[PDB]
RNA sequence: AGCAGAGUGGCGCAGCGGAAGCGUGCUGGGCCCAUAACCCAGAGGUCGAUGGAUCGAAACCAUCCUCUGCUACCA
């Protein structure tokens, strides 16, 4: 299955393809093919298995050496032993995030589910970059710390340049946990020093505490039809939901609800929303068949809901509960909140945008990242601690934990503040 | 040998003429319409403008669609104008004339069962055939009686054709490789777009229900293509059966889908 | 992946059991002192593939082949 969720965000220009299949095995893949244009843009998804032969490197299948195919301009090779079987550690999951600035609001969501990170640095462009500090950020708000910075791209960027870099970044987050993160230079071209990752990710990322007796909570994040394109009448199935569970064993045959609702014909109002239900036909993930999904993995659990909900990417931040939760289905909300006083993931060369932004006014539309879960929402009334914001869609406080407020500088949403929930 | 019960045109008949070669005052082509009978176009009305151009890469083997002015029964002459035509437009006739082909070559034969194909005792034949066609009255209803005929299989050896050489072997398995058909296959597009989580479900319900529509009256099949889009596809040899079917699928459609409520596109 | 379209001369592209078309270039010659437009012949044909029912498949039938498109992605 899963036993933690380690994300690979990264900005712009570093691979993904590569470093992705070095450490699961597993392509990240969605629509286009055109796989993509430069580095994933989707929420990808994958799992793996982490063995040891008693030593700190994880082996293949074939554990008596491994001959790389990145380039053929020479031949990368690393040794991970001998062979004769190998002991499984755990079974890790993995959350490819997408790499570009525009996605920051899925790229958000998809982070938030994570319990570690891989921040991918690209030794190509500028040595405070944006969307590094962007990233570190918002991991040390949501409530991580569990962090393993990547040199992803520095292949062929010299070592004055590569030096000066991770010397930035680390002196600009100086107030962003950042210290007792190590700083793995690899190659992604000649797929060198990956065998020390293996033993970082095992040292730096143990299983964090999961509750398994609290209730279940299922966070829906990727939409998947299993019927698809071309089914037979007596072939159904249901669809199934790619989510992460942070909390409860999660067994099969349970009837699970998702929370947000859908909203009740010719409202005359913001009320009233009603959950749907669904129950569990199957608790899949790996290639391996399960009867449990405990919390703390990225499971794929199928429902008993129907094509509709699944024929397109429509389930991205939704709370399943199982069944009946509690957590109450807010349509207006009471955000306390504060702001950053330096504008976050935008600045370049010459020092542009991070200039401290505006105070918010009123009936302007933002867009709240509340759990996983993204709605938009405009501000009714403004006071600098209090603020109360009215929602598109219906959004499920599972606990008042953390937001993450953006608002509309220019073409997109970019990060300004964060805070509670009341 | 013709299909008609009369050897002859008449005036302003519209016939169709082979023009067989190019020579003095226009062409001695022959009208395909009535046998191979002799008949002739230009000298002084054909034409119906002049660019100083007719042919380039017209060869050999074409044909003019023709109109009938004078038709000399005893003296096999046959003056034809194309200027006449307005209403007797090319393609229509030549749509016709097709037809009207194959229909001549399943009348022609008819004949155990290889088939022959030629020749035999040639007015016999061809009264027994084609003549007690035209006489069984009148052209339009020569017409309706062969269509139903060629049909393959409605209904499949029968009206009355009680006809005549025997004959039931030739029209079995002549007939079909005579004509060919061709094919009739007709697509029917029916999208059920719903959107609410008891709507899914009713467009499913409909679709189980069709299902057991179609094994209840033996015919088709609804096969889904995407999540809200279904085809059958109606193959119609009787013409009118696949009106049947979709009035069926319609149906199921517009009542089940109700009950639990949805909506859909037909 | 399933699905709407296509299979023809270089290109455009008629056509359907008793026919490899026509448009455009192509090349020669003619008219004219000569070219041009024009005209004529010349030149360009697995009609995807695999067969079958058949007196005969350019035509019926089934499959395979491809691009053109769809819910927009299918653990």
């Amino acid at each position: 299955q899963a036993t933690i969720n380690i994300g690979t965000i990264g900005h712009v220009a570093h691979g993904k393809s590569t470093v992705v299949k070095a450490i699961s095995g597993v392509h990240t893949v969605r629509f286009k093919n055109e796989l993509e244009r430069n580095i994933t843009i989707k929420l990808g998804y994958a799992n793996a298995k982490i063995y040891k032969l008693d030593d700190p490197s994880c082996p293949r299948p074939e554990c008596y050496r491994s001959c790389g195919s990145s380039t053929p301009d020479e031949f990368p090779t690393d040794i991970p032993g001998t062979k004769g079987n190998f002991k499984l550690v755990r079974h890790v999951s993995f959350v490819d995030c997408p790499g570009h600035d525009i996605l920051m609001a899925t790229m958000l969501n998809g982070a938030a589910v994570m319990d570690a990170a891989l921040l991918l640095i690209a030794g190509n462009e500028s040595c405070p970059q944006p969307q590094t500090s962007e990233h570190l950020a918002a991991i040390e708000i949501m409530k991580l710390k569990h962090i393993l910075i990547l040199q992803n791209k520095i292949d062929l960027v010299k070592e004055s340049q590569a030096k000066e870099q991770y010397e930035q970044i680390l002196a600009f987050v100086q107030g962003t946990v950042a210290e007792g993160a190590p700083i793995i230079p690899i190659s992604a071209q000649l797929k060198y020093n990956i065998e020390v990752v293996c033993e970082y990710i095992v040292k730096k990322i143990p299983v964090p505490p999961r509750d398994f007796t609290s209730e279940p909570r299922l966070i829906v994040i990727r939409s998947f039809d299993v019927n698809k394109p071309g089914c037979e009448v007596d072939d159904l199935k249901g669809g199934v939901a790619g989510g992460s569970i942070l909390k409860g064993v999660l067994k099969v045959g349970q009837e699970i609800e998702v929370r947000p609702g859908i909203v009740s014909k010719d409202s005359e109002g913001k009320l009233m929303c009603k959950p749907i239900f669904s129950k569990i036909v199957s608790l899949f993930a790996e290639h391996n068949d399960l009867q449990y999904a405990a919390p703390g993995g990225l499971i794929g659990v199928g429902t008993k809901i129907d094509p509709t909900l699944c024929r397109a990417d429509r389930m991205v931040g939704q709370v399943l509960g199982a069944v009946g939760a509690l957590p109450e289905i807010f349509t207006e909300l009471e955000i306390s909140y504060f702001l950053l006083r330096r504008l976050l993931g935008v600045r370049t060369e010459g020092d542009k945008k991070a200039a401290k932004v505006q105070k918010l006014s009123k009936n302007e539309v933002l867009m709240v990242n509340i759990g996983s879960l993204s709605t938009g929402g405009r501000v009714s009334a403004v006071k600098a601690d209090l603020g109360k914001i009215v929602l598109t869609n219906p959004v499920c406080t599972e606990v008042g934990e953390k937001i993450a407020l953006s608002r509309r500088v220019e073409k997109h949403w970019r990060l300004i503040g964060w805070g509670q929930i009341r | 040998c013709r299909f008609y019960q009369h050897k002859f045109p008449e005036v302003e008949d519209v016939v169709m003429v082979n023009v067989r070669s190019i020579a003095e005052m226009g062409a001695y082509v022959s009208l395909l319409e009535y046998n191979n009978i002799e008949g002739m176009i230009l000298l002084s009305e054909l034409s119906r403008r002049r660019i100083r151009s007719i042919n380039k890469l017209i060869r050999i083997g074409r044909n003019e669609c023709v109109v009938v002015i004078r038709v000399d029964k005893e003296k096999g002459y046959i003056d034809l104008s194309k200027r006449r035509v307005s209403p007797e437009e090319a393609i229509k006739c030549e749509d016709k004339f097709t037809k009207s082909k194959t229909v001549y070559s399943i009348l022609r034969h008819v004949a155990e069962v290889l088939e022959y194909t030629k020749d035999e005792q040639l007015e016999s034949l061809f009264q027994r055939t084609a003549w007690v066609f035209d006489d069984k009255y009148k052209r339009p209803g020569y017409g309706a009686y062969d269509a139903f005929k060629h049909a393959v299989s409605d209904p499949s050896i029968l009206d009355s054709l009680d006809l005549n050489e025997d004959e039931r072997e030739v029209l079995i398995n002549n007939i079909n490789r005579r004509l060919t058909p061709q094919a009739v296959k007709i697509r029917a597009d029916i999208e059920v777009a719903c959107y609410g989580y008891e709507g899914i479900d009713a467009v499913k319900e409909a679709l189980r229900a069709g299902l057991n529509c179609s094994t209840e009256t033996m015919p088709i099949k609804i096969n889904l293509i995407a999540p809200p889009r279904y085809v059958m596809t109606t193959t119609t040899l009787e013409r009118t059966e696949g009106l049947s079917v979709l009035n069926q699928a319609m149906a199921v459609i517009k009542e089940k889908i109700e009950e639990k409520r949805g909506v859909f596109n037909v």
